[PDB]
C-alpha cells in the first residue's frame, strides 16, 4: 500500500518500525490519487476478459 | 474416595491430612536454645504460666538444665488439621522417655513447644563441654526425621473435583463430581494401604511402582495410558494396535525393557540385526 | 470498524483494571494465595488468566 | 495525519543550505630535619595489632 | 488405644486377602468365612484384653474337587501367621517341620517386618513341599481386585501342552512373566507354568493371552 | 528493560503487547514479541533433534515384528508378540469409528428400541410392518427366539457397559453398517410404507448364522475356535445391536431381499478388513 | 541476594581481531625467544659462531 | 546492532591515581566496624577502596568523562543499594550512545542537554561538505549532549524511549498504537532512536514491527542470499 | 543471638555451666578468660525470617533514578514524596509486601493491612 502511493506521487516510502505512520493514513493518501483506499482494484480474467 | 464417600468434602480433608507428609520443620518459626538454672522455674515471662499449670496438675531432679524451645505457628497448625498434644505425643515416641517435653494450649497467643533432656544417673565430665552442641544435633533431626502423619516420599496433596460419568438408577449416564487428590512424588505401596480410599482405582504416573506392585499386567496397561496420554495430549489420534504392539513389546519380556542400546538391543536376535 | 476498535480498547482497558486491583490487593498483603501456590505464583496465574481471556 | 510516509531528502538539503585575623591561634615553625643524620639511617612506622594498650616503656 | 484397633484392622483386611489368595488358588474356602465381618473377627480372634491371638488364625485348606480333576496332584494347604515380630530360625524350624510331619504340600508363612536371612535360607529344604513368605502390610490390600490387573488363570499340564502344540511353539517363544511377579506370588507359579491372562480389549471386548513364569 | 522502574507489574512492563500487527507494536513489545519468538526457533531446531533419534529407536525395536499366516504377531525370532494383531485381527486402514447403540440410553429406551412382545400389548409389534403382522400375534415357537434374541441384548449391554465404564459409544469397528443399510435402501427403493416380507425366523436365524461367517481364524480344534469366538465379541455386539428384529422391521422397513444383500456384504466386508499375512 | 545470572550480557566479552591477534602473538613470540635461548645455549656448548 | 560498539581498553592507573587524589581511602586501614556506610570502589574487579562521599565522587567522574577528560568508554556504576562504585576501562565491553538528560530548571522539568541550535551546526557541517567550524560526532562526545552506554551501567539508569512524549511532563487518533507514557519524573538518558536497536539485516525490512516475529527473522538470513551488486568493482 | 567476643584475644566466646553458683558464664577455648552472660539465649534458628526486608536503605537512596516513585501519605511527617520497593529476600515463598521510603524523614513504613 505504501509502494503504490510512493510511485503515484513519485516518492521515497518511509518504512521505519517506530514511526507515526499509520496505515489510515496511507489510505487517505491513495484516495486523494483515485484509488480505492485499500488497494483494491477492479481486475478482468485474461482468458476471456 | 470411598465410592460411599466420595461426594463428602469433610472426610476428603481426614484423608488429605492421614497421607500428606509434613515435618516440625513445615510448622515452625524459629527454634531456641534457652539455659534455666532449675527445670522447676522458668525465665521467659511467656512461659511462666506454662509451667505453672503443668507443674501444678501433676523424675524432674536429673533434668538438664539446658532448654529446647519449638515455636510453632499457628496458621501452620491450622492449614493442616493439627494439635500440640498429638504431635507433643509424636516427639514422646520418637525418643521414648529420654527428654522430657511440655506443649502450650491451643487458646493460647503464641504456640510453643518446650523440650528438656534428661541425664543418666552416671555423671558424663566429658558431655558438658558438647551438651549444648547434641542439643543443637536433636533438634536438627528433630525438625527432619520427624514423620508427624502421612506417607515419606509424599511432597504435597492438592484437592480437585473431577467429573465421572457413572450408571444412573434409572439407567442413563449422568456426571457426578467426586473428590480427587493429587499428590507430588509415588509412594504406591503404602498409600494404596491407606484407609479411606478407593484402592482398585488408585493410579500412578509412574508404571514402573505400577509394575512393581500390581505386576507386569497392571504395568501393562500403566504403560500404555501414560503413551496415550501424550499422544492425546496434543489432539493427535492414533489408532489403539499401534501403541499396543509398542507397549506389548515394552513388556513382552516379562519386564518393562527400554528402547535403548540396554534394553531390546541386549536381546538374542542376531548380531548382525 | 470504528466501533469495533472502541469496544476492543475498552476490553482491554477494563482487564487492565481488574490487574491493577489485584496488584494493589497482593500489596496490600490481602489476597490469599490458592491451595498449593505461592502467594506470588497464585498472583500471576491470576494476571495471566485476566491477560489470556482479555485476548480471547 | 500521517506524519509524511515519505523520506524528504531530494529538497530538504536545498532547504536548510537556503535557510542559512587576629591572633586567637598558635604558630610554631617547621623546619626540616637536616639531612647529615638522614644518611645511614632508616625510619620506619610501627603498628602493634591489638585491641588492648600496648606501651614497651611501661608493658 | 487407637494404634491397637488400626492393628486389628490391618490384621483383618489381611487375613481378608489371604483367604481370598486361597480361594483362588483352587482351594474350598466359603464365600461366608471371605466376608466375615469385622465385629466377628474381633470376637473370634482377639481376647479380653482385645490383642489378637495370631497364632489361632492358622487353618488348614483342601482342594477343592474341581481343582483336583483338574490338578490331581495338589495337597493339603497351611497358612501360619507368626506371633513374634522378628521370625527366628527357632520358630522357621517347627513351621517346616509341622509341614513335613503332616504331608502338607504347601505352607504359606505370614511375617511382620521380616525373616532373618539365617532363617530365608532355610526356605528351600524340604521338597517336593514349597513354602512361600508373605508380609503383612503386602496382604493388606488384594492386588488382583485393581481394575489394571486382569485375571489370571493357570494352565495344566495338559492344556499348556495342547497350547504350544496348536501355535507349534517352544517354551521360549511364549510371553515371559517373573517368579518374583506380585500377581505370580499370589498365584504360586512355578518354572513352566503358564497362565491365562484374560482382560478386556477395547478392539474385541475380550482378549486372551499367556504367559509362561521364568 | 531499562525504561521501567524497579518492581513493575503492570502488563506493559511483563511482556503484554497490547497493539495489534495492524496498528504495530511499540519498541517494548518488540522486544518482548522478539524473546517469545526466538523460543519457538530454539524448540523447532531442539524438538527436530531429539525427535528423529526418537523415531529410529522406535523403528529399530519393532523392524522385525511381522504378521505371519497363523494371523499372530511375531519378531524375527518366532517369539509371540501378540496371538492376534490388534487383538481383533483387523487391519487399520478399514477400521471406522461407529456407534454402539446397546451401551448407551436410559433402560426405559433401552426396552422401547430393542424389547419385541407378542403375547401382551404392552410392547406389541405393529401389525402393518410385516406381511404376516395378522398371524404372529399369539405365537409360542416365535415368541421363544424373540426372548432369546433380547436376552441376548441385555447380555451385551451388560458385557459393554463393563468394557466401557466411560459409557463411551462411539469407537472403531471394522465394518460400516449404517452405510451398508442406507445402500440397500437407496439401491432396491424401499417403499417404506407398504408392508415387508421378512419373518422373524427368519431375521433371528439370519443374523445368528451370519455371526458364525465371520471367521478370522480358521483352526479346526478348540483353543483356536474360542480365539475366534473372542475375536469378534465387539463386533458381533454391533451387529446384533444394529441387526435388531424391532429396528430392521420398524426403523429400516428393509424388504427379505434388501436383507439378504445387508448380510451378504458384511460378510464380504469383514471378510476384506483382516490383516493380510506377511504385513510388516 | 540472588544468584548471578551467565546470561547477563554486562558480564560477557567480546575478543575481536585485536585481543585474539594479541594472545595468539604472544604464543608466537615466546616460542620465538626460546628458540633464540636454545641457540645461545647450543652455540656455546657445540663451539660454533 | 546498527549503533553498538566495542570498547578497546586503555590503562587503569591514571585512574586509580586520580581516585586516590580525590579521598579514596586506603584499603589498608579501613575498619568496617568504624565506618558502615563506606562505598567499596572497585576497578577492573580489583577493590582499591572505600569512600566516604560516593555521591559527590560519582559526580566528579561523571562530569570529567563528559568533559573528555576520561576516555568514554570508561564504563562507571554506583550500586546504591549494594554500596559500591564499579569502575570498569579493561576492553571487549559492548556499550552504545544514548542522549543526556538534565533539569534545566529554566523550563521546570527534565530535558535533553541537546537542541535545536547544536542540530543545526551538526547538519551544516554535513551538508558543506558537498567554510563553518567543523562539527562531528567526536564534538557532541565532548560536549557531554552524548554518552556511552555499556550494558553493565544500563543497571543504574533509566532511558526514555523517546523526547516526544516521555520527556516533556504529562483527541487521540484511533489509528495510532497504543503507547505507555510510564509517566516517569526521573529520566536519565534518552534514546537516539528504538529502531538502532535492529542490526545491519534486521534494518532493511520495512514496518518489521507489523509483523511476526519469526518472520523477520527469516528475512535476515535470506536477505543474505539476494543477488545484487556486491562491490561496483 | 548477640555474638559475645573475648577481651583479651579477640577470640569468639563460648558458653560454660559453673556448679558453683548454676549460672552462665562465657569462656574462650585459647586464652583463659571468663565473663558472665547477660542473656539467657546462645542459639537462634530462624526458619522463616523477615530480616533483610529492608536490606540497601542508605541516607541517598532517594538520589536513585531506578526506583519508583509514589503518591502515598507518609505517617510520620505528612508528605507525599517517597520511594517504594518489594522485598530483597529472594526466596519463593515472600509476599509481595511494599516497602516505602520517605524523602524527608527516612521513615520506612509498609503497605501491608494484614499483619503489619
Ligand atoms: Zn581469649
Ligand atoms: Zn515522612
Amino acid at each position: 500500500l505504501l509502494s503504490k502511493v510512493a510511485a503515484l506521487s513519485g516518492n521515497e516510502g518511509d518504512a521505519s518500525p517506530f514511526t507515526d505512520i499509520t496505515v489510515e493514513g496511507i489510505s487517505k493518501l491513495l484516495r486523494e490519487h483515485g484509488y480505492q483506499s485499500r488497494g483494491f482494484e477492479v481486475m478482468y480474467n485474461g482468458h476471456t476478459g | 474416595l470411598e465410592p460411599g464417600h466420595a461426594a463428602d468434602q469433610e472426610q476428603a480433608k481426614l484423608i488429605r491430612s492421614a497421607i500428606e507428609h509434613t515435618t516440625l520443620k513445615s510448622v515452625t518459626i524459629a527454634s531456641e536454645i534457652y539455659y534455666d538454672p532449675d527445670p522447676r522455674s522458668t525465665v521467659i515471662p511467656e512461659d511462666e504460666e506454662i509451667i505453672q499449670l503443668h507443674f501444678s496438675l501433676l523424675s524432674f531432679d536429673q533434668q538438664s538444665p539446658w532448654l529446647l524451645r519449638l515455636e510453632l505457628d499457628r496458621a501452620a497448625m491450622n492449614d493442616k488439621d493439627l494439635t500440640m498434644g498429638q504431635v507433643g505425643e509424636r516427639i514422646k515416641q520418637t525418643f521414648k522417655n529420654d527428654l522430657f517435653v511440655i506443649w502450650s494450649e491451643d487458646n493460647d497467643e503464641k504456640l510453643i513447644i518446650r523440650c528438656r533432656v534428661v541425664r543418666p544417673k552416671s555423671l558424663d565430665a566429658e558431655t558438658e563441654a558438647e551438651e549444648d552442641h547434641m542439643l543443637k544435633k536433636i533438634e536438627n533431626t528433630m525438625l527432619e526425621n520427624i514423620t508427624l502423619r502421612g506417607v515419606e516420599n509424599i511432597e504435597r496433596v492438592v484437592m480437585m473435583k473431577y467429573d465421572r460419568k457413572v450408571p444412573s438408577p434409572t439407567g442413563e449416564y449422568v456426571k457426578e463430581p467426586e473428590w480427587v487428590l493429587e499428590t507430588d512424588g509415588v509412594n504406591l505401596s503404602e498409600v494404596m494401604t491407606v484407609p479411606g480410599i478407593d484402592p482398585t482405582r488408585i493410579y500412578t504416573n509412574s508404571f514402573i511402582d505400577i509394575m512393581e506392585v500390581l505386576g507386569i499386567e497392571a504395568g501393562r496397561a500403566a504403560l500404555y495410558k501414560e503413551v496415550y496420554n501424550v499422544i492425546a495430549s496434543d489432539g493427535s489420534y492414533v489408532n489403539y494396535r499401534h501403541m499396543a504392539l509398542l507397549v506389548d513389546v515394552m513388556t513382552t519380556q516379562g519386564g518393562l525393557t527400554s528402547v535403548t542400546r540396554h534394553g531390546f538391543n541386549r536381546s538374542n536376535t542376531g548380531a548382525l540385526m | 470498524d470504528g466501533p469495533t476498535m472502541r469496544e476492543i480498547t475498552e476490553t482491554i482497558a477494563e482487564a487492565k483494571k481488574k490487574v491493577l486491583d489485584v496488584t494493589k490487593e497482593a500489596q496490600a498483603n490481602l489476597l490469599t494465595a490458592k491451595h498449593g501456590m505461592t502467594l506470588r505464583e497464585s498472583f500471576e496465574d491470576n494476571v495471566v488468566r485476566f491477560l489470556n481471556e482479555a485476548r480471547d | 495525519t500521517n506524519a509524511s510516509p515519505f523520506i524528504k531528502r531530494d529538497r530538504m538539503r536545498r532547504n536548510f543550505l537556503r535557510m542559512r585575623d587576629p591572633n586567637e591561634y598558635n604558630e610554631f615553625p617547621l623546619r626540616a630535619i637536616p639531612k647529615e643524620d638522614l644518611e645511614n639511617m632508616r625510619t620506619h612506622l610501627l603498628k602493634f595489632q591489638s585491641k588492648k594498650k600496648i606501651n614497651p616503656v611501661t608493658d | 488405644d487407637q494404634e491397637n484397633e488400626r492393628n486389628i484392622s490391618r490384621l483383618w483386611r489381611a487375613f481378608r486377602t489371604v483367604k481370598e489368595m486361597v480361594k483362588d488358588r483352587g482351594y474350598f474356602i466359603t464365600q461366608e468365612e471371605v466376608e466375615l465381618p469385622l465385629e466377628d473377627f474381633k470376637a473370634k480372634y482377639c481376647d479380653s484384653m482385645g490383642r489378637p491371638q495370631r497364632k489361632m488364625m492358622s487353618f488348614q485348606a483342601n482342594p477343592t474337587e474341581e481343582s483336583i480333576s483338574k490338578f490331581p496332584d495338589m495337597g493339603s494347604l497351611w497358612v501360619e501367621f507368626c506371633d513374634e515380630p522378628s521370625v527366628g530360625v527357632k520358630t522357621m524350624k517347627t513351621f517346616v517341620i509341622h509341614i513335613q510331619e503332616k504331608n502338607f504340600q504347601t505352607g504359606i508363612f505370614v511375617y511382620q517386618n521380616n525373616i532373618t536371612p539365617s532363617a530365608m535360607k532355610l526356605v528351600p529344604s524340604i521338597p517336593p513341599a514349597t513354602i512361600e513368605t508373605f508380609n503383612e502390610a503386602a496382604l493388606v490390600v488384594n492386588i488382583t481386585h485393581h481394575e489394571l490387573v486382569p485375571k489370571h488363570i493357570r494352565l495344566s499340564s495338559d492344556e499348556k501342552r495342547e497350547l504350544l502344540k496348536r501355535y507349534r511353539l517352544k517354551e521360549s517363544q511364549l510371553p515371559r512373566i517373573q517368579r518374583a511377579d506380585p500377581v505370580a506370588l499370589y498365584l504360586g507359579l512355578k518354572r513352566g507354568e503358564v497362565v491365562k491372562i484374560i482382560r478386556k480389549s477395547e478392539t474385541s471386548g475380550r482378549y486372551a493371552s499367556y504367559r509362561i513364569c521364568m | 528493560l531499562p525504561h521501567f522502574s524497579k518492581d513493575d507489574y503492570s502488563p506493559e512492563s511483563k511482556g503484554f503487547v497490547e497493539n495489534s500487527y495492524l496498528r504495530g507494536l511499540t519498541p517494548q513489545e518488540f522486544f518482548f514479541h522478539a524473546m517469545g519468538g526466538r523460543e519457538g526457533l530454539i524448540d523447532t531446531a531442539v524438538k527436530t533433534a531429539e525427535t528423529g533419534y526418537i523415531q529410529r529407536r522406535l523403528v529399530k525395536a519393532l523392524e522385525d515384528i511381522m504378521v505371519h499366516y497363523d494371523n499372530t504377531t511375531r519378531n524375527s525370532l518366532g517369539n509371540v508378540i501378540q496371538f492376534i494383531y490388534g487383538e481383533d485381527g483387523m487391519d487399520a486402514a478399514h477400521i471406522e469409528k461407529q456407534s454402539l447403540d446397546t451401551i448407551g440410553g436410559s433402560d426405559a429406551a433401552f426396552e422401547k428400541r430393542y424389547r419385541v412382545d407378542l403375547l401382551n400389548t404392552d410392547h406389541t409389534l405393529d401389525p402393518s410392518l410385516l406381511e404376516s403382522g395378522s398371524e404372529i400375534l399369539g405365537d409360542l415357537k416365535l415368541q421363544v427366539l424373540l426372548d432369546e434374541e433380547y436376552k441376548q441384548l441385555v447380555k451385551d449391554r451388560k458385557f459393554l457397559r463393563e468394557v466401557f465404564v466411560d459409557g463411551e459409544a462411539n469407537w472403531p469397528l471394522p465394518v460400516n453398517i449404517r452405510r451398508i443399510i442406507q445402500n440397500a435402501q437407496q439401491t432396491f427403493h424401499i417403499d417404506h410404507t407398504k408392508p415387508s416380507d421378512l419373518t422373524i425366523k427368519d431375521i433371528v436365524l439370519g443374523v445368528k448364522d451370519l455371526q458364525e461367517n465371520l471367521l478370522v481364524l480358521r483352526g479346526k480344534n478348540e483353543i483356536i475356535q474360542n480365539a475366534q469366538r473372542d475375536a469378534v465379541t465387539l463386533f458381533c455386539c454391533l451387529l446384533r445391536s444394529r441387526l435388531a428384529t424391532r429396528r430392521v422391521l420398524q426403523e429400516y422397513r428393509l424388504t427379505k431381499q434388501a436383507f439378504d444383500w445387508v448380510l451378504s456384504n458384511i460378510e464380504a466386508q469383514f471378510l476384506r478388513s483382516v490383516v493380510h499375512p506377511g504385513e510388516m | 541476594k540472588d544468584q548471578d545470572d551467565r546470561d547477563h550480557f554486562g558480564k560477557k566479552r567480546l575478543d575481536l581481531a585485536g585481543p585474539l591477534l594479541a594472545q595468539l602473538f604472544k604464543t608466537l613470540f615466546k616460542k620465538l625467544t626460546k628458540d633464540i635461548f636454545r641457540y645461545m645455549q647450543r652455540t656455546v656448548e657445540e663451539a660454533h659462531d | 546492532s546498527l549503533m553498538s560498539c566495542i570498547s578497546v581498553g586503555t590503562d587503569p592507573m591514571p585512574i586509580i591515581t586520580f581516585l586516590s587524589e580525590w579521598g579514596m581511602e586506603p584499603l589498608e586501614d579501613y575498619v568496617p566496624h568504624q565506618s558502615p556506610d563506606a562505598t567499596r570502589v572497585f576497578v577492573n574487579g580489583v577493590w582499591h577502596g572505600v569512600h566516604r562521599n560516593p555521591a559527590r565522587l560519582m559526580e566528579t567522574l561523571r562530569t570529567l568523562r563528559r568533559k573528555g577528560d576520561i576516555n568514554p568508554e570508561v564504563s562507571m556504576i554506583r550500586d546504591i543499594r549494594e554500596k559500591e562504585l564499579k569502575i570498569f576501562t579493561d576492553a571487549g565491553r559492548v556499550y552504545r550512545p544514548l542522549f543526556i538528560v538534565e533539569d534545566d530548571e529554566s523550563l521546570g522539568h527534565k530535558e535533553l542537554k541537546v537542541r535545536k541550535g547544536h542540530i543545526a551546526k551538526l547538519m551544516a557541517t554535513e551538508y558543506q561538505d558537498i567554510d563553518v567550524e567543523e562539527y562531528t560526532w567526536s564534538s557532541l562526545l565532548n560536549e557531554g549532549l552524548v554518552e556511552y552506554i555499556d550494558a553493565e551501567e544500563e543497571e543504574s539508569i533509566l532511558i526514555a524511549m523517546q523526547p516526544e512524549d516521555l520527556e516533556p511532563a504529562e483527541d487521540v487518533d484511533p489509528a495510532k498504537r497504543i503507547r505507555v507514557s510510564h509517566h516517569a519524573t526521573t529520566f536519565t538518558h534518552c534514546e537516539i532512536h528504538p529502531s538502532m536497536i535492529l542490526g545491519v539485516a534486521a534494518s532493511i525490512i520495512p514496518f518489521p514491527d507489523h509483523n511476526q516475529s519469526p518472520r523477520n527473522t527469516y528475512q535476515s538470513a535470506m536477505g543474505k542470499q539476494a543477488m545484487g551488486v556486491f562491490l561496483t568493482n | 543471638t548477640t555474638f559475645r567476643f573475648c577481651r583479651d584475644c579477640n577470640n569468639m566466646l563460648y558458653p560454660r555451666e559453673d556448679k558453683e553458683n548454676n549460672r552462665l558464664l562465657f569462656e574462650c577455648r585459647t586464652c583463659s578468660y571468663v565473663e558472665e552472660a547477660g542473656s539467657p539465649l546462645v542459639y537462634r534458628h530462624e526458619l522463616i525470617t523477615n530480616i533483610g526486608e529492608t536490606a540497601g536503605v542508605v541516607q541517598d537512596i532517594g538520589s536513585d533514578p531506578t526506583l519508583p516513585r509514589s503518591d502515598r501519605e507518609c505517617p510520620k511527617c505528612h508528605s507525599r514524596e517517597n520511594v517504594f520497593f518489594q522485598s530483597q529476600q529472594r526466596r519463593k515463598d515472600t509476599s509481595m509486601v511494599l516497602f516505602f521510603v520517605c524523602l524527608s524523614c527516612s521513615h520506612i513504613f509498609t503497605s501491608d493491612q494484614k499483619n503489619k
